[PDB]
């Protein structure tokens, strides 16, 4: 069932790594459901270089690349949180809507 | 309240799980009627929430729907298949010897005591958790069964009486039939 | 899912040459070969018999698809790049084929809640080069 | 020569042998036939080092050729089949060694297994018909 | 070993420049690189002079793309970038923040909007989307003692997340489903011989994929990012965005749409027809409402004006893209005009509000009508620019059959008219005791006039002399 | 990368290893100390309450650039990998590209970034 | 029948849209988990 | 090299059940802390999961990356967060909760039934010349270092001025 099962847990991730972004109230939770939705694609795509593509990988550089900018991104918003904690002493996300 | 407008008949003051305001035949004005409907309803509603999937789920499946999975009896050489496996004792006189014995003996069970409170709701090797800690969810526990016990009947409803309109259907099969075309498919056309 | 409707005809050609490994056949050589690049190929797939399951023209701009790095159908590559005993299609030509199941899909089908392709089939091309 | 039948592939291995449930008999007997035919096609890929399907296939076609040669050889002539079950034997202990000579790649006795694995899948099948 | 990336590589020599300037010059750089990164932009635009009239040969090992098409809108981003800096040099030159980074920040941004106007290779296309966005959420939130420029940070970043997210996902079904293929052109070739391609699948696939499109260019449905952001961030970033992101977000998914998806066709032709009929109309409704200048902008000029844009990808038998490209150009100019003008005013008296621009025509004349004729243009009037875009988008797309979405198009244009005019009668005017003491105290008066007086006539001569621009357009095969 | 099935073993054994010794100790252990036990050590003061101790303006600039910076390491080891089997393309390809990351080293050392 | 009939529909065709654009500018407005939200409402009802 | 034999399964079982849990446990607990450390956990038997298949670079690369740089970096930044303990009891806050679980839960149902009708084990087949190669003899640390650099040229030149970008815009907005 390797094929077959892991796929079957991939959905069963993304689905949970938008959940937790809705819901999210602090700024960090969001951050880590954020990533919790690239590492799912990530997971949904290395097995598919596996089955196939084993003459030249072209899923395991994607995979590669993912995890690259996915720290990038990781790295950019909490420097913006950074900021946004210095200018107002809390970063509760809900409650600044003063942009609408 | 059921019928918003109407006054409470004078016998159902809440005090009670699942209460609102509907005797329209008094039928509970003896509170000894009062008391032992109440088992008769939670009982009515507890075998009901049973019986639902397992009418449909086996349909769900490759196996016959509620009606096929009682036919083997009525052939004299009837044995019956779980999961679609002959088990040995599928005879009609087998099972319905196992059946008798059991069903009275527990359902006898029930009838030797008088609480009547636990009549209702015994719990302990019945609550194997204990969800009756909190008195407050527990109360509320008690609603939950009701209004979903009293769904249930509904549905067992609906599927007989679908079955007497169609026979040899499946509420499933039912529901796909309307699902096909639902403005065409109703019960509208039953009358 | 399986076959859906289609029309056109076929050019009737002379009789197949097999040349031991698939069933070669050739209409018109007009202008060049090609190496191990990107080309650009019209299809028109047939069952053993009868049937089309689909057409390159059944859709927008024929297909384009790679001839010399196995990217497609055995029977293809060495019916199209020119195969051990077999010359290449020119840029413009113009062949039939038969493709036995060997060198095809094999004897398993391609499923989709329906198989695509019946199990174990050997199935026939007229492929144009453009 | 028109078109061929399906023939219960059709899901992905979880809608099937898990959630539509059926398998009759002599329906099997097209299982048991088809992975000897079937499992005759790896020796190129036997030839070249490809130890990553050689291993992914033989799984599929155990797992399914395990449940059918307990169902079908139950509808083959009953009166006389001992050795259409002295067969199961080895057509699954020369299977399950294959397995064993992928798992940490060998040569010599995967080869000379991938002979003598289809030699006897020629024999269960004989039975059956 | 290759030139056809010497167009960025020289782009590469000035970013490395720039940053090499910070670190050994002391403080001579302040009207030093806002001349020398100008002077790298010129120089990339007259490397791609040379590669007009070319073939369409394939990239590195296969990777990115050069051909006629994507060369033009490798050519026009340049274009923005050229018209935007000078505008944002002045801005955030007044506010007494670190300007080098921020020249860098915009130069990566305009590199990775070049190299995703090609990427025919299906990983290439998901960094340079992210070469793009990356370099946006510092953009889009570089004032930092503001507390706007934080609120369009933290809701651009969480849905540009998502939303690249979504794309890759489909991205990777795709992968899937293809037996393993990422070459744009080599997919209805994989997703053959893999028998799997009109299967479910690929119909998630294809709407994982549209929908993290969309978002990039914001028709209706998704445009929700759009007006909060525009207005949180400083206005030449607002401009720069709402140019080089639509420009290369439509140079992507024409091509990420048409090359990949033949088949298709009839379901996402209609798919991309409902985001239309939707994007220009929400997004005109609510700039009747606007009463700030930026936010009403981005309802305008882009929550509609990327309507009719696409009003022709649909019905495209490769006689439209030319219009597409014809637009383009109009709508780059008719839309930094009236951002130059706003950045100056705003500057010049310190407001964005509407109710401010009255009498501007009295105090000084000239900058009032040349934000009206720009106005005007995107408003679509017949000697204007505006109008012939509009026209020739129609005249094809008419031509190919679909007609609910012409009408619905023109009629959304009249709607557009209203809130265009109701500024430029907020323009015209000599009530003294009604304008307020804003435009009162303004002492009237290079590069920001330049940029406005040279970006305007554009608005206006084109739309006359649009014969040569539609002969050179008609030679795209993408 | 023939037989990772050691591997496997070892991840389970010295995984069970810690449970293992925690419970070991829990058996043969004493049912005992219902003292305060809600104070931890050194502070003999019985002390308790306090927060808002973070101090992690500095640290974070340092975790900052230790996590952009670390990405070079793991691009580099397919490269450090194929030197001599592919020609010297490579080589300059990688100069490059660690050259830029030194050049932003050095851009984070000149601005104040790295500090006590 | 002149103002009160016609007048009325050729300003309620233009004064409907002053209502409108209001109505439907005050749902949502911030709160961008309602952003969020509303933007996988229409990924998950345009599957079918 | 391949896998040890039907203790396989096991395993994909028992890591399945773990990720479960631990993803539950990301999005379940208030305090974030907790969240964070779950995460760690989600990310280790996710990597775990990758170097089940025979694919190892993408494993150990994805445990240093990430159940590193990225897990200690926000460990430090909750230490800017103030404030824990809000509501609790059955979806905590609005109907929102409720909303997002059945929007969700219609994406499932969707994409979970979408999958279970494409034979992954019959798409295998059809591609039996891709995974067919191997370069006649290469081991799975020198695949990926070839082939990142003989044809993945462009992207690998590129990333370094993004991590270049993203290191500069860190440290100038971080920085007061
Ligand atoms: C189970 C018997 C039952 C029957 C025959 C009806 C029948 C009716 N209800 Mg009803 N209701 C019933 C139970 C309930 N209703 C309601 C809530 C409502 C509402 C809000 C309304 C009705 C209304 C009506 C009407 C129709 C006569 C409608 C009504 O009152 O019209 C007069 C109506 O607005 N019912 C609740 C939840 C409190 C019920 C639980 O037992
Ligand atoms: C076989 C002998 C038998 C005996 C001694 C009883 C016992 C009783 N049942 Mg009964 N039942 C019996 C058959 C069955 N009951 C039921 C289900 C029910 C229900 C729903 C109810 C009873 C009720 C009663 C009454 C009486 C005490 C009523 C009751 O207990 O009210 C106090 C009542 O409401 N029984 C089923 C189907 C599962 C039976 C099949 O054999
Ligand atoms: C046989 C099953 C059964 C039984 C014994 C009861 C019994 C009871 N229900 Mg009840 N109920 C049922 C089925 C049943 N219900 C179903 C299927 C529904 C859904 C339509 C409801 C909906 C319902 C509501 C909405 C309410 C009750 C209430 C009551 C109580 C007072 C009414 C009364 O005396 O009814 C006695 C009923 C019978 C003796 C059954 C007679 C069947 C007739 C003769 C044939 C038709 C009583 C304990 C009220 C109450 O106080 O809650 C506890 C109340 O508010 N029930
Ligand atoms: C409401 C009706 C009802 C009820 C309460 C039961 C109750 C029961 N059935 Mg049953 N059954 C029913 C209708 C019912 N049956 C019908 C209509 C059929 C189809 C003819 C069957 C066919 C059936 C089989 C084949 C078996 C049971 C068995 C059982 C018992 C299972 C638990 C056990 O003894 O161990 C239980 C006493 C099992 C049994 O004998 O228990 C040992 C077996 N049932
Ligand atoms: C009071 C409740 C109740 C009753 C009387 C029945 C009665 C029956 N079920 Mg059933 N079932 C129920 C609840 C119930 N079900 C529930 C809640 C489920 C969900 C798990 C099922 C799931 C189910 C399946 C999957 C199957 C049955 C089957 C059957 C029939 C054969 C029983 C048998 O072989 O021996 C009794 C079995 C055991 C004691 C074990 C019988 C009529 C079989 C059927 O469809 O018959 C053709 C069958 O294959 N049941
Ligand atoms: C979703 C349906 C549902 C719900 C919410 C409950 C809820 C409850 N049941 Mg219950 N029950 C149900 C279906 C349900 N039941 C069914 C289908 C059967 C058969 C039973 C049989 C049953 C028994 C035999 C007992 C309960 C008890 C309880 C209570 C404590 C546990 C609680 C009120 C116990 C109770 O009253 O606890 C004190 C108890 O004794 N129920
Ligand atoms: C539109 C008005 C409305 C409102 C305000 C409620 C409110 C409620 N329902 Mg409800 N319900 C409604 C319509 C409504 N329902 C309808 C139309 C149906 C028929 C399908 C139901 C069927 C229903 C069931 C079956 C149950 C509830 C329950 C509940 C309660 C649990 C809520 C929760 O999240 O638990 C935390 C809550 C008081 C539960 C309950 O028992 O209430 C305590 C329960 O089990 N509802
Ligand atoms: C409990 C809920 C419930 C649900 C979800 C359904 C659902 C359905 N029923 Mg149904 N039915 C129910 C109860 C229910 N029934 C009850 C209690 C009865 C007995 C009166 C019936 C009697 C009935 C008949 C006689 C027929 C249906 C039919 C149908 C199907 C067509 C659409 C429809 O609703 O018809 C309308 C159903 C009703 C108005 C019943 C009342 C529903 C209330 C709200 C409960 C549909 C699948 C038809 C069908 O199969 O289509 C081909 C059909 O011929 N039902
Ligand atoms: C045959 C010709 C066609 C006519 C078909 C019937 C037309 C009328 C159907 C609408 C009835 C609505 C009753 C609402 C009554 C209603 O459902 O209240 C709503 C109730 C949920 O109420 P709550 O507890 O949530 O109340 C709190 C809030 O909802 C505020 O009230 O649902 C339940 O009662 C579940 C418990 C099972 C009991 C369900 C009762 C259903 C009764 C319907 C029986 C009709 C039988 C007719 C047979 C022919
Ligand atoms: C007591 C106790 C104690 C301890 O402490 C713990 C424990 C153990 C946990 C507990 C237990 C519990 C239980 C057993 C429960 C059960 C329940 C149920 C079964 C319910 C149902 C419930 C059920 C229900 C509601 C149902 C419903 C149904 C319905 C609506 C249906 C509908 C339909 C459809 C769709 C369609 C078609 O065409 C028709 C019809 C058919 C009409």
């Amino acid at each position: 069932m390797m094929f077959e099962h892991v796929l079957f847990l991939s959905v069963y991730l993304f689905s949970i790594g938008i959940y937790g972004l809705i819901t999210s109230r602090n700024m960090v939770r969001a951050l880590i459901c954020l990533e919790l939705i690239l590492n799912s694609i990530n997971l949904n795509l290395v097995t598919f270089s596996d089955l196939f593509d084993s003459r030249q990988l072209k899923g395991d550089i994607f995979a590669i690349f993912v995890i690259a900018l996915a720290a990038a991104e990781a790295a950019i918003g909490l420097s913006i949180l950074s900021s946004i904690h210095r200018n107002r002493k809390s970063t509760r996300i809900n409650q600044s809507n003063l942009l609408n | 309240e059921w019928f918003p407008g109407q006054p409470r008949p004078a016998h159902l003051d809440g005090s009670s799980p699942g209460d609102f305001g509907f005797d329209p035949l008094g039928l509970a004005t003896v509170p000894e009627n009062f008391e032992r409907f109440k088992e008769s309803e939670i009982y009515h509603c507890r075998w009901a929430m049973l019986c639902v999937p397992g009418v449909l789920v086996p349909e769900a499946l490759g196996l016959g729907n509620w009606v096929k999975a009682q036919e083997w009896a009525a052939l004299p050489d009837g044995q019956a298949t779980y999961l679609g496996n002959p088990v040995p004792w599928g005879n009609l006189p087998t099972i319905l010897a196992i059946e008798f014995l059991a069903i009275a003996f527990a359902e006898q069970q029930r009838t030797m005591e008088k609480d009547p409170e636990k009549k209702k709701y015994p719990g302990g090797a019945f609550d194997p958790l204990g969800f009756s800690k909190d008195p407050a969810k527990f109360e509320e526990l008690k609603l939950k069964e009701i209004k979903n016990g009293r769904l249930a009947m509904l549905a067992f409803v609906g599927f007989c009486v679908q079955q007497s309109a169609y026979p040899g259907t499946g509420p499933l099969e039912n529901l796909a039939t309307h699902l096909a075309d639902p403005w065409h498919n109703n019960i509208g056309d039953i009358v | 899912a399986r076959a859906a409707l289609e029309l056109h005809r076929s050019l009737c050609p002379l009789l197949v040459s097999p040349r031991e490994l698939e069933f070669l056949q050739v209409r018109d050589p007009s202008f060049c070969s090609v190496s191990m690049v990107v080309t650009q190929i019209h299809y028109t797939a047939r069952f053993p018999d009868g049937t089309v399951f689909d057409s390159s023209y059944k859709r927008g701009r024929p297909l384009t698809m790679r001839i010399g790095a196995g990217k497609i159908l055995r029977g293809l590559q060495q019916g199209i790049g020119g195969g051990g005993g077999v010359t290449p299609m020119l840029v413009g030509g113009k062949r039939k084929l038969m493709i036995p199941p060997i060198l095809a899909y094999g004897p398993e089908p391609a499923g989709c809640f329906s198989e695509a392709v019946f199990a174990q089939a050997e199935m026939n091309f007229c492929a144009l080069a453009a | 020569p028109p078109g061929t039948v399906p023939r219960w592939g059709t899901r992905s291995y979880v809608r099937e042998r898990f959630f539509e449930p059926g398998l009759t008999t002599e329906e099997a007997a097209a299982r048991i036939r088809q992975t000897a035919e079937g499992m005759r096609t790896l020796r190129p890929m036997l030839e070249t080092m490809s130890w990553k399907y050689v291993l992914f296939y033989v799984r599929l076609k155990s797992k399914y050729l395990d449940l059918d040669l307990t169902t079908a050889m139950a509808g083959v002539p009953e009166p006389r089949r001992p050795e259409y079950v002295l067969v199961a034997n080895e057509l699954v202990d020369n299977m399950t060694e294959f397995d064993r000579f992928v798992r940490t790649p060998k040569v010599y006795e995967s080869y000379l297994y991938y002979e003598k694995t289809l030699k006897s899948l020629d024999d269960v099948a004989e039975f059956l018909g | 070993n290759g030139s056809f990336i010497f167009p960025e590589c020289i782009l590469i020599f000035g970013l490395i420049l720039l940053l090499m300037i910070d670190s050994t010059s002391d403080q001579k750089d302040r009207p030093w690189f806002y001349f020398i990164s100008s002077t790298s932009l010129v120089i990339s635009i007259t490397a791609l002079l040379f590669r007009w009239r070319e073939e369409p040969i394939i990239s590195f090992s296969g990777n990115f793309q050069t051909n006629n098409f994507n060369e033009i809108f490798q050519f026009l981003i340049l274009l923005c970038s050229t018209l935007c800096i000078p505008l944002s040099v002045e801005y955030i030159e007044c506010t007494e923040m670190a300007i080098t980074e921020f020249l860098l920040f915009v130069l990566t941004a305009t590199l990775g909007g070049m190299f995703l106007c090609g990427a025919n290779d299906l990983i290439t296309i998901f960094v340079a989307p992210e070469c793009f966005s990356l370099c946006s959420y510092l953009l889009s939130g570089y004032t930092k003692r503001d507390l706007r420029s934080n609120e369009a940070t933290m809701k651009y970043l969480l849905m540009g997340g998502a939303s690249s997210s979504i794309l890759v996902h489909g991205f990777s079904w795709l992968y899937g489903s293809s037996g393993g293929e990422i070459e744009l052109q080599e997919i209805v070739n994989g997703l053959i011989n893999t028998q799997m391609y009109n299967s479910p699948g690929i119909s998630i696939a294809l709407i994982s994929i549209t929908v993290g499109l969309g978002f990039k260019l914001s028709p209706a449905p998704f445009h929700q990012w759009t007006p909060d952001v525009y207005e949180g961030s400083p206005t030449p970033v607002v401009a720069f965005l709402s140019v080089t992101s639509k420009v290369a977000a439509s140079a992507s998914a024409t091509r990420i749409l048409d090359i990949p998806f033949y088949f298709s066709s009839n379901e996402w032709h209609l798919l991309l027809e409902i985001l239309a009929i939707l994007s220009m109309i929400l997004g005109n409704l609510l700039a009747i409402t606007q009463t700030s200048m930026k936010r009403m902008l981005a309802y305008s000029s882009i929550g509609q004006i990327g309507y009719v844009i696409i009003g022709i990808i649909v019905g495209d038998s490769n006689d439209g893209y030319a219009s597409m490209i014809t637009y383009m150009l109009f709508y780059i100019s008719m839309n930094l005009g009236t951002f130059a003008c706003i950045v100056l005013f705003g500057l010049r008296t310190g407001t964005d509000n509407i109710r401010d621009y009255a009498g501007l025509y009295m105090k000084d004349p000239f900058l009032a009508l040349s934000l009206a004729l720009c106005l005007l243009s995107l408003g679509g009037l017949p000697p204007l620019a505006g109008f012939f875009g509009k026209l020739y988008l129609f005249w094809c797309g008419w031509q190919a059959g679909l007609y609910f979405l012409v009408s619905i198009g023109l009629l959304t244009s009249v709607l557009s008219i209203y809130y265009y005019l109701k500024i430029i009668k907020l323009l015209m005017t000599g009530r003294n005791q009604e304008i307020t003491p804003y435009v009162r105290n303004y002492r009237r008066s290079n590069s920001i006039e330049l940029s406005m007086t040279v970006c305007v006539i554009a608005s206006t001569i084109p739309g006359i002399s649009m014969n040569p621009i539609l002969a050179i357009a008609q030679d795209t095969l993408f | 990368l023939h037989e990772y099935d050691i591997f496997w073993t070892f991840l389970i054994i010295a995984s069970l290893i810690p449970i293992l010794a925690f419970s070991i100790s829990g058996l043969l252990a004493p049912v005992s100390e219902g003292p305060e036990k809600l104070s931890s050590y050194e502070s003999g003061i019985e002390p308790m309450g306090g927060a808002w101790v973070q101090f992690r303006i500095r640290y974070y600039m340092f975790a900052l650039v230790f996590v952009v910076f670390d990405v070079e390491t793991v691009f580099l080891y397919p490269w450090a990998m194929s030197f001599d089997v592919l020609g010297v393309s490579v080589f300059i390809e990688a100069l490059i590209f660690v050259l830029i990351l030194v050049v932003g080293l050095v851009y984070a050392w000149r601005k104040g970034a790295l500090e006590w | 029948f002149d103002k009160g009939v016609i007048d009325g529909i050729t300003n309620g065709v233009g004064l409907a849209s002053f209502c409108i654009g209001e109505e439907i500018k005050y749902v949502g407005g911030g709160r961008i988990s309602s952003y969020l939200f509303f933007f996988l409402c229409y990924v998950s009802v345009f599957l079918f | 090299m391949d896998l040890p034999g039907p203790i396989h399964e096991i395993l994909m079982l028992f890591g399945e059940f773990i990720l479960l849990l631990g993803g539950l446990g990301v999005v379940l607990l208030t305090n974030p802390i907790y969240s964070a450390f779950s995460l760690g956990l989600v990310l280790v038997c996710i990597s775990l999961f990758y170097f089940l298949l025979n694919s190892y670079f993408v494993a150990v690369a994805q445990l240093l990356i990430y159940v590193g740089a990225i897990n200690v970096l926000i460990i430090f930044a909750v230490m800017f967060v103030n404030g824990s303990e809000w509501s609790k009891d059955k979806n905590y806050w609005t109907i929102g909760d409720g909303f997002t679980s059945l929007v969700c839960i219609t994406f499932v149902f969707s994409l979970m039934t979408t999958i279970p009708d494409t034979s992954w084990y019959g798409i295998l087949w059809t591609t039996r010349s891709n995974q067919i190669v191997e370069q006649g003899l290469i081991n799975n640390v020198q695949q990926i270092g070839i082939h990142l650099a003989t044809d993945f040229y462009l992207p690998f030149e590129l990333i370094s001025i993004i991590l270049l970008v993203s290191l500069i815009g860190a440290i100038t907005m971080a920085r007061q």
